[PDB]
RNA sequence: UACCUGGUUGAUCCUGCCAGUAGCAUAUGCUUGUCUCAAAGAUUAAGCCAUGCAUGUCUAAGUACGCACGGCCGGUACAGUGAAACUGCGAAUGGCUCAUUAAAUCAGUUAUGGUUCCUUUGGUCGCUCGUACUUGGAUAACUGUGGUAAUUCU
RNA sequence: UGGUGACUCUAGAUAACCUCGGGCCGAUCGCACGCCGGCGGCGACGACCCAUUCGAACGUCUGCCCUAUCAACUUUCGAUGGUAGUCGCCGUGCCUACCAUGGUGACCACGGGUGACGGGGAAUCAGGGUUCGAUUCCGGAGAGGGAGCCUGAGAAACGGCUACCACAUCCAAGGAAGGCAGCAGGCGCGCAAAUUACCCACUCCCGACCCGGGGAGGUAGUGACGAAAAAUAACAAUACAGGACUCUUUCGAGGCCCUGUAAUUGGAAUGAGUCCACUUUAAAUCCUUUAACGAGGAUCCAUUGGAGGGCAAGUCUGGUGCCAAUUCCAGCUCCAAUAGCGUAUAUU
RNA sequence: CUCUCGGCCGAAGCGUUUACUUUGAAAAAAUU
């Protein structure tokens, strides 16, 4: 007997055919589209879109009134409304399945540093915020997995303490800078 | 200066002769505060001494802001001489334990249970 | 971290190897008790011989 | 086992405890007492997780032993003492008193009450018989025995008991158009007005009781507790009013809350 | 995601098994920078074990003439701290393993109107018509003499 | 009297009994002292009985793998039932005496096997299933093998005792002591599994107890079992190469852009490391926070496998033998996943 | 679906008995 949890999970699945032309073209596509590291972030993200379409549809097997459809559908909708990947008008179960994994890819603290122009491309994203250069709200976060909200996205910005923030210089000028 | 105070979760506990809170510590640009100087701290803001202020148990978060930790002021010296644990009591001074360690303590009383009478005093 | 390190170092001869330490009496004695009660490698040469 | 099993693992404790899995391996095991121990909530586990005055089961045994701490008036020293429903703890340092009943999901609810009300309390009678020279004796739920009771209370009844006497100040009868609180099965902590008692010969009598809402739910006659007189309860209610909300409501109410405040 | 690639014929389709593939366990090889959690002598041998430790315990409240310490006030039995020892309680929990065991164990369900129960909590505890302003003998610790190679022997 | 669904229940009355190996009816201890020798307030400990609590133990109903190369079994020696008793905490062939001849079985008894402790559970998953569950929760069982006791409320107890069987220790040879399937650790076995560390601070347990103790438990150590996050570079200019757009029928021009590739230049950003201080903690460590140093071949250098018969991936090179074809050896090039990747075996 | 006694109802026999379906009570946590 120990005070310890064994609870843990694998968050992906490697494919069951290892060798699909398509399959590894649209996985390439996806991580030069996003700087991801390696094919293992797009198995992930695709994991968490097959959880969320098994989710629902098994609530779409049940009839339109039913308590547990109408508790969880709206948990499920406020959930993936809350992170931007669906659209405030569109609280339907169905436009779930019609979701891809390029949204949730979207969502990525990677992919929004890029797109708020803190960045010149999308690996200097994945540089910058894996350097703590980039804080959300008042908070340095490392992960570029990091699934930024829509009451968060108007809040990432530069850390105070950066170089390329509030302006104390870095080692390698503060290196140069006293050689002169 | 830069380092700020504020305590949150206040509850001044009767039962134990104290007030009892959460304090959260903000230094935005340097180490995690020692101890001591958040006891003058808070003495200077629940106007009292220091010696009956003890603090443990502070995280600094991720990013270097702020520190929080508990914290605990006891109305006079003697209820923090009774109430409070042995070693937080010993960090500021207070109590020196024995410097003895288990193997030797136990094997002491292995050997002095082959002994009846007073000269079990006597086995080492 | 230093005794770390020098199992990484001897691992590449004694892969499986158990490295103790000689400073004391009392370790003194530990390693004569695991030299005593061990299991003895035969070869095959002097065993076959009279030495 | 040889006899009697003196410790109680975290995982196997009563789930209505609410402890955490990762703070030890051991649950504080409640003595033997007036309470059932899956029933029970003990000393330390009010004093600490609960109330918060001490952070420790050491401190708990620090404001035990100052004799701090009384439940239904006497000073109890035992730090896993088991107190259950309808008793009074009352901390006079602090002047506050308590009331151990449950909440709508079943859990023993931090009750402040008045000091008046923590003069008495109810319990529900659970045996009735005569001893020798023809002595009527009445066993409560909290096994308390009363010598010489009413003649008119039966099995069932709630009595209202004054606990510095120890004697029977007033009664109720188990009647339909009645209120009880559920003290067990899925719809503990629930109050309600009886409507219905099928009797099962040999069995498990069932007890039908409906919520101030017009909701119907029946329990097992062990598990109803007379509270009021018709529908008006004897002692003061929590803050749900042993209204079981669902799950959708308990989510409406929340977000109005948030919008409301804040 | 209710998924495929190949293998017997000169060539075609089939049956039929196999090979690749994917997951889970054990082992093992090569490699290994950071950080969070985290299994870990089960499988074979419920095989065999050197050494150390794993179970003890005192409040104002059972017994203090050990100066082992320690103040009175002096006829005041005993200030106080208190080792030892007697007395009480615990040692039937916990921890380990999976050899046995096949309606046995075990789960759910029921019963004790067929039993016992330290303890906790409540009740009962002048309900008996018949030296007490206090009873008796011991025995430890302690002092002293010892036996045996050897024991937590005496 | 009172109760239950049902008492031979509870309570009542009478006649008595009441075990010397004996049943209750207090020769106990502390703290404050006060009233009219007598009256006393809080406690502590004991205690017959009844209730309660923690159980425990016997039963009820239903539910288990493989085997007929196990088809009849139990019954003298209790197998099924009855009556009376004994014994037991109690119901009962539990045991005894005498009777009755019963009881079970192809709806698989009885016997044997299982690489069988049982469940909660795990893997797969359209669904049904198949496989796993020695293992931290619950229940059982055991302490080398059997057997029998003592104390106690509770044990057929093994960190209790007494024997025998198998092992084995010390000896002055007369004697004495034993039981890691507890924590470490060792030998053996093997394909196969960590330190003879620190602490009661946490969780809780026990004791006369706020105070002592706890290899339970916590903490470090070993740990690529496994699961999570996640570095090994980014940018700018320059030079070539593409692709758009303006102007030209086109060639062409674009200080027009955009995108790639560099034995090309350039300083900016930083961890990995090294190392003060805090913080952490029982004391530490780690992490987190922060000084200082810390990057150009940023040599601070990513591996593991497979490809020239099919899923991803070759019109390649050099040695070596055999009669251009052709056994063995070392490479290049490409592909895949990546701090991980092959293999054996089992299983799905 | 009814026959009696007590306040249109409650008790009682149920109606051949089952297999089936539904409801209600009750049914450790951890895991999912």
């Amino acid at each position: 007997p120990v005070a310890r949890s064994w609870v843990c999970r694998k968050t992906y699945v490697t494919p069951r055919r290892p060798f699909e032309k398509s399959r590894l073209d649209q996985e390439l596509k996806l991580i030069g589209e996003y700087g991801l590291r390696n094919k293992r972030e797009v198995w992930r993200v695709k994991f968490t879109l097959a959880k969320i379409r098994k989710a629902a549809r098994e609530l779409l097997t049940l009839d339109e009134k039913d308590p547990r459809r109408l508790f969880e559908g709206n948990a499920l909708l406020r959930r993936l409304v809350r992170i931007g990947v669906l659209d405030e008008g569109k609280m339907k179960l169905d436009y779930i399945l019609g979701l891809k994994i390029e949204d949730f890819l979207e969502r990525r603290l990677q992919t929004q540093v890029f797109k708020l122009g803190l960045a010149k491309s999308i690996h200097h994203a994945r540089v910058l915020i894996r350097q703590r250069h980039i804080r959300v709200r008042k908070q340095v976060v490392n992960i570029p997995s990091f699934i930024v909200r829509l009451d968060s996205q108007k809040h990432i910005d530069f850390s105070l303490r950066s170089p390329y923030g509030g302006g104390r210089p870095g080692r390698v000028k503060r290196k140069n800078a006293k050689k002169g | 200066d830069t380092v700020t105070i504020r305590t949150r979760k206040f509850m001044t506990n009767r039962l134990l002769q104290r007030k009892q809170m959460v304090i959260d510590v903000l230094h935005p640009g340097k180490a995690t505060v020692p101890k001591t100087e958040i006891r003058e701290k808070l003495a200077k803001m629940y106007k009292t001494t220091p010696d009956v202020i003890f603090v443990f148990g502070f995280r600094t978060h991720f990013g270097g802001g702020k520190t929080t930790g508990f914290g605990m002021i006891y109305d006079s010296l003697d209820y923090a001489k009774k109430n409070e644990p042995k070693h937080r009591l010993a960090r500021h001074g207070l109590y020196e334990k024995k410097k003895t360690s288990r193997k030797q303590r136990k094997e002491r009383k292995n050997r002095m249970k082959k002994v009846r009478g007073t000269a079990k005093a006597n086995v080492g | 971290d230093t005794r770390k390190k020098l199992s990484k170092a001897v691992e590449k001869r004694f892969p499986h190897d158990k490295l103790l330490l000689l400073d004391t009496q009392q370790e003194a004695g530990m390693l004569l008790r695991q030299l005593a009660n061990q299991k003895q490698q035969h070869l095959a040469f002097r065993d076959r011989r009279a030495y | 086992a040889r006899g009697p099993k003196k410790h109680l693992k975290r995982v196997a404790a009563p789930k209505h405890w609410m402890l955490d899995k990762l703070t030890g391996v051991f649950a504080p095991r409640p003595s033997t007492g007036p309470h059932k121990l899956r029933e029970c909530l003990p000393l330390i586990i009010f004093l600490r997780n609960r109330l918060k005055y001490a952070l420790t089961g050491d401190e708990v045994k620090k404001i035990c032993m100052q004799r701090f701490i009384k439940i239904d008036g006497k000073v109890r020293t035992d730090i896993t003492y088991p107190a259950g429903f309808m008793d009074v703890i009352s901390i006079d340092k602090t002047g506050e008193n308590f009331r151990l009943i449950y909440d709508t999901k079943g859990r023993f609810a931090v009750h402040r009450i008045t000091p008046e009300e923590a003069k008495y309390k109810l319990c529900k009678v659970r045996k009735i018989f005569v001893g020798t020279k023809g002595i009527p004796h009445l066993v409560t739920h909290d096994a308390r025995t009363i010598r010489y009771p009413d003649p008119l209370i039966k099995v069932n009844d709630t009595i209202q008991i004054d606990l510095e006497t120890g004697k029977i100040t007033d009664f109720i009868k188990f009647d339909t158009g009645n209120l009880c609180m559920v003290t067990g099965g899925a719809n503990l902590g629930r109050i309600g007005v009886i409507t219905n008692r099928e009797r099962h010969p040999g069995s498990f009598d069932v007890v039908h009781v409906k919520d101030a809402n017009g909701n119907s739910f029946a329990t097992r006659l062990s598990n109803i507790f007379v509270i009021g007189k018709g529908n008006k309860p004897w002692i003061s209610l929590p803050r749900g009013k042993g209204i079981r909300l669902t799950i959708a409501e308990e989510r409406d109410k929340r977000l109005a809350a948030k919008q409301s405040s804040g």
